[PDB]
C-alpha cells in the first residue's frame, strides 16, 4: 500500500519559509535513503537532495541554491524538509521519494504542491453541470460540474467517490486575479442517469476542504 | 581447538563485519561529493572485497577523506586477517613437522 | 556532474507502434540509468532500472537498453495509457541527476 | 615485550614514516611532469597507503623516475611491515601452540 | 596540460539577479578546480576551492558547482561589489593552468 505520504498543498508568503513531511510505511532498512525532488509547472525533474534517516546525515544539489534543509524522525519514519524563505521560483510540486541505496527510486510520494503568493485561501465553489431541457442526446449523456473561485492549487475531483473513471476530464485550471477555476466532466451511459447517482467529489487540501455535488437533472 | 584455528575464524567473522560496516560507512562518506561512485550498497561491498584482498581493480574507489579512512580499515583489515591466516597455517605446519621429527 | 540529453522532448507514433526514446550520458555510466513514467497530475513511475531491468507491475511492452552513454526505453506496440513524459536518471556518479524528459504523442 | 611484537611496533611506526616522507617526497619528484596526478600532499598521502597496501586502485601514481623510485621503497615497506606482522602472529601460534603440546 | 574554457568572456546580469559562470576542463578533472576573483587594480581572491568548497569570509551569495569537465560558479543575487574578473584554476594535473577569465557586468 501507499508507502510515502505527503500532504496535498502548502501556501506560503513570499519569504516565509515552510516545513513538509513524507511519512513512510512499508519496508524500512538502515540503508534506506529519502530524496525530495522539485517539479515546476511545465519543467522537469529536479533533483534537491537527500537523507539518511538511519544516521541523519543529508546532502544537497550543488548546482542549485540552497532553500532546503533536510531531517527525519525515525520514530515517526517521517521526513522533512524544510523549504526557507521563499519566492515565486520555489513554488512548485515537491515529491519525495524513497531510495534502497541502489540507485533508484523504487517509490514516490503523491508530492506536495507548494504555492508562493501573498494571497488568501479560499476554498471553491462546487456548482454541477447538468444539461438544459433542449438538449438531446445518445447512447451517452454528459455531466459535470464547475469548481471556481479557489487559491491556491490543487484540487482533486473525482466522480463517485472514485468508483466512476471512465469519461472523466479535469480541465486545467486557469487563473483569475488571485482565484482559480477549472471543470471536470464525466460521460456516462445515458439510461445510467439518473437512475444511477452520479457525484463530483472535490477536495481542496489547501483549506482542508472537501465537498460533494450530486449531479440531478435540471427542474 | 587450538588458538591459530579460533583466530582465524574469529578474523574471518570480523573481516566480514568490516566488508559491511565499510561499504555501509563508504557510501555514507561519498555520497555528496560530485563524481564519486563508490554511493550505492551492492557494489561498496564489493568494492570493500576488492579493497580487502587487495586487488583494487579500479572501478571503484573512495575520493573522500572519510571514505578513504574507512578504506584503511578495510585494507588492513584485509591485509592482516588474510595474514593471520598465513600463520595458522605456519603452525599448523611446524606442529605436524615436530611430531613427523619426533620432537 | 553527469549531464543526461533526451534527444527529441517529444515523440510522435501511430497507435500500436513501436516508439524508443533516447538518453544520452556526458559520460560512459554502464549501465546506472534508470527510467521513470508520469502521467499528467502524477507522481513518477519507475519502469526500467539499470537499463534494461523489467520491474514487476509494468507490461512486458516496456523496455530499456543501452550501456555507457547511449540508453534507449522502447515501448513495444505504443497504446493510449502510455501517453506520459518519460524520465532517465542515472547512479553512476554523486549526485543522482534527471533527463530533461521526452514526452510520448499518439 | 617479546621480539617480534617489538618489531613489529617498531614496523608500524616506521610504515608510517615512510607514507609521510613518501608522499613529501612523490610530490616534490612528480611537479615538473606535465600531466603528473600525483602532485598533491593529502591525496599524495592516501596514494601512498594504497600503495603500501599494494591496493592501486590506479588513481595516483608517479611517471617520474624518482617518483617510482620514491614508489619502490613505499612497497617494500608496506609488503615488509605487514609481513612482519604475519610472522609476529606465527611467532605467537607457535608458542601458545607449544605450551598447549606441553613442550 | 589542462585548458581552461571560460564561456563567455562577458556576462551581462540585472542587480540582484542570479549569475553563473561556466569553466570546462578540456579533460576529466574530478573537483580540482579552485575559482578566484580579481576587480580593478586588484590581486586574485580565492572565492571556491574545489569546485564547490566555500571558503570563510566569503559572502554565502557565492557558491560552485560541477564535477568532471564542467564546473560553475555561481553568484546568487549579484550585487555592485561583484563587479569583477572571476577567473578558475586547475590542480588535477601539472602544471596548475587557469581559464582566460569571465567578467562579471551588471
Ligand atoms: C548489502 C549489499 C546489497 C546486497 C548484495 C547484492 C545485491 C545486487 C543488486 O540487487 O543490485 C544490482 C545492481 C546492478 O543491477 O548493482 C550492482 O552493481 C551489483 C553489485 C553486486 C556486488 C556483489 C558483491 C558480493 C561479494
Ligand atoms: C599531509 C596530508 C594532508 C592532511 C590530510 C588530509 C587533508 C584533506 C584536505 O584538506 O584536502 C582536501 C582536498 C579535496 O577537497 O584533497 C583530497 O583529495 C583529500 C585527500 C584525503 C586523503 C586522506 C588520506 C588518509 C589516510
Ligand atoms: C608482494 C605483493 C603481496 C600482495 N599481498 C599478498 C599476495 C596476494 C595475492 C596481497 C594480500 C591481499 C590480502 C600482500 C599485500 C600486503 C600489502
Ligand atoms: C572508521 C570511522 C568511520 C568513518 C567515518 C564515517 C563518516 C560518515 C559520514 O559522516
Ligand atoms: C628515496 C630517495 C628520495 C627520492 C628522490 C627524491 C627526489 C626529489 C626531487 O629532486
Ligand atoms: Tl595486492
Ligand atoms: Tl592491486
Ligand atoms: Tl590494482
Ligand atoms: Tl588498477
Amino acid at each position: 500500500q501507499v508507502q510515502l505520504q505527503q500532504p496535498g498543498a502548502e501556501l506560503v508568503k513570499p519569504g516565509a519559509s515552510v516545513k513538509l513531511s513524507c511519512k513512510a510505511s512499508g519496508y524500512t532498512f538502515t540503508s534506506d535513503w529519502i530524496h525530495w525532488v522539485k517539479q515546476r509547472p511545465g519543467h522537469g525533474l529536479e533533483w534537491i537532495g537527500e537523507i539518511i534517516p538511519s544516521y541523519g546525515r543529508a546532502n544537497y544539489n550543488e548546482k542549485i541554491q540552497k532553500k532546503a534543509t533536510l531531517t527525519a524522525d525515525k520514530s515517526s519514519s517521517t521526513a522533512f524538509m524544510q523549504l526557507s524563505s521563499l519566492t515565486s521560483e520555489d513554488s512548485a510540486v515537491y515529491y519525495c521519494a524513497r531510495e534502497r541505496g541502489d540507485g533508484y527510486f523504487a517509490v514516490w510520494g503523491a508530492g506536495t504542491t507548494v504555492t508562493v503568493s501573498s494571497a488568501k485561501t479560499t476554498p471553491p465553489s462546487v456548482y454541477p453541470l447538468a444539461p438544459g431541457s433542449a438538449a438531446q442526446t445518445n447512447s451517452m449523456v454528459t455531466l459535470g460540474c464547475l469548481v471556481k473561485g479557489y487559491f491556491p492549487e490543487p484540487v482533486t475531483v473525482t466522480w463517485n467517490s472514485g468508483s466512476l473513471s471512465s469519461g472523466v476530464h479535469t480541465f486545467p485550471a486557469v487563473l483569475q486575479s488571485d482565484l482559480y477555476t477549472l471543470s471536470s466532466s464525466v460521460t456516462v451511459p445515458s439510461s445510467s442517469w439518473p437512475s444511477e447517482t452520479v457525484t463530483c467529489n472535490v477536495a481542496h487540501p489547501a483549506s482542508s476542504t472537501k465537498v460533494d455535488k450530486k449531479i440531478v437533472p435540471r427542474d | 581447538s587450538a588458538l591459530h584455528w579460533r583466530a582465524a575464524g574469529a578474523a574471518t567473522v570480523l573481516l566480514v563485519i568490516v566488508l559491511l560496516a565499510g561499504s555501509y560507512l563508504a557510501v555514507l562518506a561519498e555520497r555528496g561529493a560530485p563524481g564519486a561512485q563508490l554511493i550505492t550498497y551492492p557494489r561498496a561491498l564489493w568494492w570493500s572485497v576488492e579493497t580487502a584482498t587487495t586487488v583494487g581493480y579500479g572501478d571503484l574507489y573512495p575520493v573522500t577523506l572519510w571514505g578513504r579512512c574507512v578504506a584503511v580499515v578495510v585494507m588492513v583489515a584485509g591485509i592482516t586477517s588474510f595474514g593471520l591466516v598465513t600463520a595458522a597455517l605456519a603452525t599448523w605446519f611446524v606442529g605436524r613437522e615436530q611430531e613427523r621429527r619426533g620432537h | 556532474d553527469i549531464l543526461l540529453t533526451q534527444s527529441p522532448a517529444i515523440l510522435s507514433v501511430s497507435p500500436g507502434e513501436r516508439v524508443s526514446f533516447s538518453c544520452r550520458a556526458s559520460q560512459s555510466i554502464g549501465t546506472d540509468i534508470h527510467w521513470y513514467q508520469q502521467r499528467t497530475n502524477g507522481s513518477p513511475r519507475l519502469l526500467i532500472k539499470y537499463a534494461s531491468e523489467s520491474i514487476s507491475g509494468i507490461p512486458s511492452r516496456f523496455s530499456g537498453s543501452g550501456s555507457g552513454t547511449d540508453f534507449t526505453l522502447s515501448i513495444n506496440s505504443v497504446e493510449s495509457e502510455d501517453i506520459a513524459n518519460y524520465y532517465c536518471q542515472q547512479s553512476n556518479r554523486w549526485p543522482f541527476t534527471f533527463g530533461s524528459g521526452t514526452k510520448l504523442e499518439i
